C-alpha cells in the first residue's frame, strides 16, 4: 500500500503495532 | 500527590489458553446476563 499553511495530519490513536496485536 | 499522567495504551486484559492435543473444554454451569443496546 503506498502512502500518498495550517493543514497538519493528526496521528491515529491506535498504532499499527496495537491494531496487528489485536 | 494527584496530577495528570500519561500512559500507553490498555491493549485489555492477557489470557493465557493453552492449546492442546485432544484435549477439550465443556461449560458445567451456565449464566444468564441481559445487556442494554441505544440506538438512536
Ligand atoms: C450456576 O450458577 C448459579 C449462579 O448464577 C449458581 O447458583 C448455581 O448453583 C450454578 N449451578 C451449579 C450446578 O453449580
Amino acid at each position: 500500500v503506498t502512502l500518498a499553511n495550517g493543514l497538519t495530519v493528526l496521528p491515529p490513536l491506535l498504532t499499527d503495532e496495537m491494531i496487528a496485536q489485536y | 500527590s494527584q496530577s495528570i499522567i500519561a500512559y500507553t495504551m490498555s491493549l485489555g486484559a492477557e489470557n493465557s489458553v493453552a492449546y492442546s492435543n485432544n484435549s477439550i473444554a465443556i461449560p458445567t454451569n451456565f449464566t444468564i446476563s441481559v445487556t442494554t443496546e441505544i440506538l438512536p
